[PDB]
């Protein structure tokens, strides 16, 4: 079984076409690109017939088996596509896939899409049956460290010029959402035929800043930017961002900060960041908080966060925005009365 | 609008006009029949934005011209429920229609006739009159091979081709093909059109087997059919139908002749125990011998043997029993001829003495 | 009659569109260069012009002159599209038609070539309400779309759509209309409508719009109806006051200055209308918290509270923090004790009295 | 087990045994019928834990005693598919059954016969015999009035009352009642029992119009019917049934004799445009006349005027058109005597020619 | 076969009940004066005789002799109601019939006249389990019931019911039985059953009852 990345899929297809192709990952954009490339290559080879089905407990495998067995008078060279469940195949799905792999023909080109398979899922009869005649392409969203490389490559293949500041702004605004970033790049190219994308142009484009980025608010809190954090929180409130998502992100960051603060009384902050595999870009802002808030802070903040989380888990109150603003000022160097923290 | 008619003269045309209608229409107006009284003639029209059916009735009693739209099923039920030989008097009062028959009175809601869609006129290209029998034969021969629901829309219809003095009907769905052809006695220019499933169904239904000739007009994208006082207009599907000639085998080396009834009974018996999910059977053909076998995952096996006229080398070939049974049912003849070359090639089925109708079946991978 | 301002003032040209430059310019450049994609999606808040921009794009695509970003507006195609009678433009309301059977019939029409247009345009609205089978059918259609068809999508909940559907279309997000642009649009609309107006009324309507042009037009229609065919500052001020009901802020201000009579009058006024006492206490607590946050940092107050910005700023500047903290603690205790009070009104009155004249004795 | 039997002699018993078996037995053993060869007879039994059907076929060919369980559907299909006049030889080998006949061979799976459920014995309190025609008439006179799925369990079955020299059948659903009585020619003690609707349907299918008398036995909570070589056993609901006499109007004054044929035709004509949700229509019983007015939510008037034999003061009464139509269909008479006491009270619809049968219909407050 | 004391000793007459003097007096006065309402609701804690009082009222309303506060207990209607197989008394278990479709079907049949009794009584139990749609559907007919139907409601958590339903019926609240009343009733039952007992055992049982006679 060959293993590849999206960039090498085109080269592999140029070298030859294999019987089965597996697309496992959690990145819809890369999976769609790989599927489109494979289908285009198959159509060039003479595959003008395509079929797609969704795998679920209420699945009509009889139709698939009939299609595999049935021939075609003129429209030969069939292509079949399967969409696995998000959870993954079960024993019934395992045996169904084994039976389908048993009924394979040279004129049938099989494609499978789904999430990454675990060791138990990997160790399956159907999976091993295709080991000698299959290629799997891994398609997952890169981390922020590898994000700017991908952004630069995508801009380059579109015949566009991006400045370093513009690349950083694009990565910050569309972290974890490659589809939105690609759409933004396309819109920028449409706006400017010359293709020169300077920092002011993207900054004007960033004026949109639609929603879904509470990490910006959390980073503003970590940087001690009271004005920026308050503004971003207000924009999120206007956008109706799920307060639970903000609470969970700030909870992760605050737990990490509390652990670092407690264990840094005998260790340097940078060593602890290395221990926790923290990203250097984050390490900065985190450090600022760890160098801006005493141990008394990050404890009243923890109390407020825990009370708000319990209230939202039991009461589901919509006043969570005011509590979030209070916690925002608490995370800054503002003394705060400590009475608004219910203490 | 006022008129008076007889139950017998109105029962059949009303049924013909109201037959297509059913279910929940896209618009309420489409669910009603358009009645028009003019110059001693009652016109009943029914359409569904894809096809139109028009019937005409002669009036020999005092009447008033007009136009209206009335419910189809309710009006048909009212007409049918009256005693045989009764006289039905229809009048229009305000937004209501009053129907009187002896001492029976009905009031029905109506809608403006101006809202009834009307198809735009078009110019025909090829006009020809043929007996109803030929059309019925072609339809019954080539209807069962049409696809039900496929992405390729042109396969859902039937290909009608006029060539010289011959009319040919072809149907296929990617796995089986049926072709039939009959002469018409008149020379017409070469032409080909595609008829949808509903149009074929309506054309089959409107035929009654009578001596009245069927007149067919074919235009750029529309087809009209006249039978007596019934007019049926339909649209044509746009596409490029596959060429059936290439489908037929070029040189089938092996031939076989078998009794239709015995072969059909053997196939049915084999299919009784065959796998329901696949409905697949296996045929072993040898010198003057044909063996049919079937099996299911429950390890139950069914086997049958019969004698046929065969002289080729022994062969094993898989098939889908459904297609073979359908072909045998379509061919009502004492003997059937099967021509084939190998186990991975299409098999041609024809009548022993008639070559008008032919079928092509693609073997299953087995 | 006089029609509705929103209905009568649908943007019929790209110039008439208010704001949204980043989308209009991109669409114009794409049309000019011929770079047209198969599937387009529009996202944003209510009343931002997604449907209007989609209709303008559809009109531009199938104009007689050609594919241009500036439709002539005089050819038969433009007139039919404006009237909505264009044959090749199919508008679908996904909310009304959600079942797979309804969508399948509409999607099966792609087989037929366009009748009187270069492209067969499908404009689906509220597409987020489609069923799973409907989404599957749409994905099947969009996998291999004919070259002569285009799909336009508009919704306010893009997250509801499957990732597969999103990945195969170009998405444009629309922003708010600010305040000055809304004011200018309202001024132009009223000038064309021959309806008397005043600058202050327009400014108040724009402020109350809160970035939505449809809301601004609805408020303008309300002012016209209440103003008896005329827009006036007094009419708009009364209209807004009918929707203000600022008894909570008045109560807070009265309590901070220790004015019992005003507090009692405001309590009676609030009790005149149906209000939840616990909700009133929560609102007062939130106002006190916001005042404290503003005192800690001026940036705490945002644009969401622009209506009462001046009063909040004055309270933050004037009142010492200690009084705010004491009042907040007293109101917290009052909220805690409210459930077991003889009545909600009695509990609120007792808590307000305690805040006015009493000071708790903390332990130690 | 081994026995050869003629196909024709085995056709009807197999169908009769398979009748009671349902499509979804929910147990593999239930779906399989019990076949027992003993002495010179073959017994086929089918049960569903509520009813039992037993058929016996005489054997003339050599055979061995045995018992087994075989699928009803597959065996019946195999038996019916064979050509007429064929002789079926059935043998048991291990877990399989050979059904070899002529050139065809089959291998049907079998299950142990010990697992087949059996019904405990019971004592017959009453025994009698009546002609098939009388039982068929009694069941047909009141089958339609049985409740389909009413919450009251006891209303889902028919009440059989043997009294004096007569047998009576009663059915009802809380809104309509049907009663029929027929002499039996033999005095029996007063007794009342309740039979489920499925049992009534099975008994109806059992009857074939033959001259062999039907023998009926009734115990504490069970009923048995014997005819020819067929035996049927069923349980009893064991509940209370409302007395028909109380439901029956007492000395009604109006005795409207209506024209059953035209009466029901007019009722159907009104029902065409009647309220679909409620199926209610207004009967204006006027002097020697009836005006059946039906009005639907569409407000389409369906006033039908007919001539009846009314002689009392004119009265308007609202009735469910479906119930009246069903009663008229069940009557199958010439004149229908609707005996009425008042507008709000129930109407006793009797057959004018025969007073043995009767029905009670409750009105509605429209 | 064997029946517990709770089922065996269900009161069958207005004089056989314990406590709730105000409710009995009000019902007797209403029946005697002829002022009969079309909607009665009973509220209170568990095991206070709401169902028993409702059944007694149903027996009184449909008694053959007439509308009286002292049912004979010997006519056919009384026996049928006591044995729980009376045709015109329809008992609904709202705990399992919360579907609005069931309520609509029940309401569609109100137009039909009663079979035997002079009134058609509906006794809905645990009505607090009905859905909001069921309450809304009921509202209209409950506001205008025909002259030949009556509605009886028994509930233990009246707070859940909407104010609209509450305002459309006469409400009767049952007071929890006192310890002395429970002790006296237990002593009377044991004396009737001829079972030896001691005062302290009765006192302990009454104290552990906690105001519930069923307990
Ligand atoms: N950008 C805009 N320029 C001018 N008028 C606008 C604009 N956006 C909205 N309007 C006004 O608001 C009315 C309704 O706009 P729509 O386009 O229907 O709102 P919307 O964005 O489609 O909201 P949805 O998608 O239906 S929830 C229009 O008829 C205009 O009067
Ligand atoms: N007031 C009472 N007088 C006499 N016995 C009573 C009384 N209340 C309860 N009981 C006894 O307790 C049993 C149950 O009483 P119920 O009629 O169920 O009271 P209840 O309030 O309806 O209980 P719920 O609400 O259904 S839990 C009766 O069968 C009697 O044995
Ligand atoms: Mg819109
Ligand atoms: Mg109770
Ligand atoms: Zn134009
Ligand atoms: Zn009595």
């Amino acid at each position: 079984m060959i293993r590849l990345y999206p960039e090498q899929l085109r080269a592999q297809l140029n070298e030859g076409l294999r019987a089965a192709y597996l697309l496992l990952g959690n990145d819809p954009l890369l999976l769609q690109e790989s599927q489109d490339a494979v289908r285009q290559v198959a159509a060039a080879q003479g595959f003008e017939e395509h079929h797609t089905f969704s795998i679920d407990p209420n699945t009509d495998w009889n139709a698939i088996f009939s299609l595999c067995q049935a021939m075609s008078l003129f429209a030969s060279r069939q292509t079949l596509l399967l969409l696995l469940p998000e959870n993954g195949p079960n024993a019934a799905i395992n045996e169904q896939l084994l039976t389908l792999t048993g009924l394979l023909h040279d004129d049938l080109l099989l494609i499978v899409r789904g999430n990454k398979l675990s060791k138990a899922q990997e160790n399956a009869a159907w999976f091993t049956a295709l080991a000698n005649r299959s290629v799997q392409v891994t398609c997952q969203t890169p981390e922020q460290a590898q994000l700017p490389r991908w952004v630069a490559a995508r801009a380059k293949q579109l015949n566009l010029e991006l400045d370093d500041a513009a690349n950083q702004v694009l990565c910050y605004c569309y972290e974890g959402n490659l589809l939105a970033l690609a759409q933004a790049l396309e819109r920028l190219s449409l706006l400017w035929p010359d293709g020169k994308l300077t920092l002011p142009r993207v900054e004007q484009a960033v004026n949109d800043a639609a929603h879904f980025t509470p990490f910006h608010w959390v980073d503003a809190l970590l940087m001690g930017k009271s004005k920026r954090a308050l503004h971003i929180l207000q924009q999120l409130r206007l956008e109706g961002s799920e307060p639970v998502i903000l609470l969970r992100t700030l909870q992760r960051e605050l737990l990490l900060l509390v652990n670092l603060k407690r264990q840094s009384a005998h260790t340097p902050l940078r060593a602890l960041f290395d221990k926790h595999r923290v990203w250097q870009n984050r390490r900065g802002m985190m450090g600022e908080a760890l160098n801006r808030l005493s141990q008394t802070q990050l404890r009243q903040a923890v109390q407020l966060l825990t009370r708000t989380e319990l209230t939202l888990k039991q009461d589901y109150g919509q006043s969570v925005w005011a509590e979030l603003e209070g916690l925002s000022l608490l995370l800054c160097h503002k003394p705060l009365a400590d009475v608004f923290i219910d203490g | 609008m006022k008129f008076t008619v007889e139950r017998e003269h109105l029962l059949k045309p009303l049924q013909q006009v109201s037959g297509p209608l059913g279910g929940r229409p896209t618009l309420p107006i489409l669910g009603n029949l358009l009645l028009q009284v003019a110059d001693g003639t009652l016109s009943l029209t029914g359409t569904d934005l894809e096809m139109e059916m028009v019937a005409r009735v002669a009036l020999v009693q005092p009447h008033e011209p007009g136009a209206t739209t009335v419910p189809a099923r309710k009006f048909f039920d009212i007409c049918r429920g009256l005693p045989e030989g009764a006289e039905i008097a229809v009048q229009l009062e305000g937004e209501r229609m009053l129907v009187r028959s002896g001492r029976s009175r009905f009031s029905l809601s109506t809608l403006p006739a101006a809202d009834f869609p009307n198809l735009d006129d078009w110019q025909s290209e090829v006009e020809f009159t043929l007996p109803q029998a030929t059309m019925k034969r072609l339809i019954e021969a080539t209807q069962f091979s049409m696809a039900h629901q496929d992405v390729r829309y042109y396969l859902n219809g039937m290909l009608f081709e006029t060539e010289g003095e011959e009319l040919r009907t072809v149907a296929t769905d990617g796995h089986r093909l049926a072709v039939c052809s009959m002469p018409i006695g008149q020379s017409l220019p070469s032409h080909s059109v595609i008829v949808p499933r509903k149009g074929v169904i309506e054309l089959m239904r409107m035929l009654d087997g009578g001596d009245n000739p069927l007149r067919v007009q074919i235009g750029s994208n529309n087809i009209r059919a006249h039978v007596g006082d019934f007019i049926f207009t339909s649209k044509l599907v746009d596409g490029r139908f596959p060429d059936y000639r290439r489908v037929l085998p070029k040189n089938p080396d092996k031939h076989l002749e078998a009794g239709c009834d015995l072969l059909k009974q053997a196939f049915a018996r084999a299919a009784i125990l065959s796998n329901e999910k696949f409905r697949g059977v296996r045929l072993y053909v040898s010198e003057n011998q044909l063996k049919i076998t079937a099996n299911n995952p429950e390890q139950e096996e069914a086997e049958e043997i019969l004698d046929v006229t065969y002289s080729g080398a022994e062969m094993e070939i898989g098939f889908n029993v459904s297609y073979v049974l359908d072909v045998l049912n379509a061919l009502k003849c004492e003997n059937v001829r099967m021509m084939l070359t190998d186990s991975v090639s299409s098999v041609q089925i024809e009548d022993a003495a008639s070559q008008s109708a032919a079928y092509v079946v693609m073997p299953m991978r087995l | 009659s006089y029609q509705v301002l929103a209905r009568k003032w649908r943007p019929q040209t790209f110039a008439d569109v208010v704001g949204q430059e980043h989308v209009l310019t991109a669409l114009a450049n794409g049309l000019s260069l011929g770079r047209i994609h198969h599937a387009y999606l529009f996202s944003g808040t209510r009343g931002v012009g997604k449907t209007s921009i989609a209709r303008l794009l559809a009109k531009g695509l199938n104009c007689e002159t050609g594919i241009t970003a500036t439709p002539c507006g005089v050819c038969d195609n433009c007139r039919e599209i404006e009237q909505g009678r264009f044959v090749d433009l199919i508008e679908i309301d996904a909310a009304s038609r959600t079942k797979v059977e309804d969508t399948r019939d509409l999607l099966d029409n792609v087989q037929y070539a366009p009748a009187r247009g270069r492209f067969k345009v499908y404009l689906i609205d509220e597409v987020h309400m489609l069923s799973r089978h409907s989404f599957n059918a749409l994905l099947k259609t969009l996998e291999e779309p004919p070259e002569h068809v285009k799909f336009l999508l508009a919704t306010t909940d893009p997250q509801k759509l499957p990732v597969t559907i999103l990945s195969r279309c170009l998405q444009f997000h629309l922003k708010a209309l600010d305040v000055e642009q809304i004011r200018h649009q309202l001024e132009h609309i009223l000038n064309e409508e021959h309806i008397a107006h005043e600058p202050r009324a327009l400014q108040l309507l724009a402020r109350a719009a809160e970035g939505s042009l449809r809301d601004a037009l609805s408020l303008t229609d309300q002012a016209i109806a209440s103003g008896d065919g005329q827009v006036s500052t007094q009419a708009v001020s009364a209209m807004l006051g009918t929707l203000d009901d600022d008894q909570a802020l008045s109560l807070v201000e009265a309590m901070v200055e220790a004015n019992g009579e005003r507090v009692m009058a405001l309590i009676n006024e609030a009790a005149a209308r149906g209000i939840e006492w616990e909700a009133l206490l929560v609102e007062m607590l939130g106002l006190l918290h916001r005042i404290a946050m503003v005192q800690l940092s001026p940036a705490a107050l945002g644009n969401d509270m622009a209506a009462i910005e001046l009063r909040m700023r004055e309270l933050a500047r004037t009142i010492p923090p200690t009084d705010i903290q004491l009042y907040y603690q007293t109101l917290l205790i009052g909220r805690k004790e409210l459930p077991y009070a003889p009545d909600r009104r009695m509990g609120v009155e007792m808590t307000l009295l305690r805040a006015l004249a009493f000071h708790p004795r903390m332990p130690l």
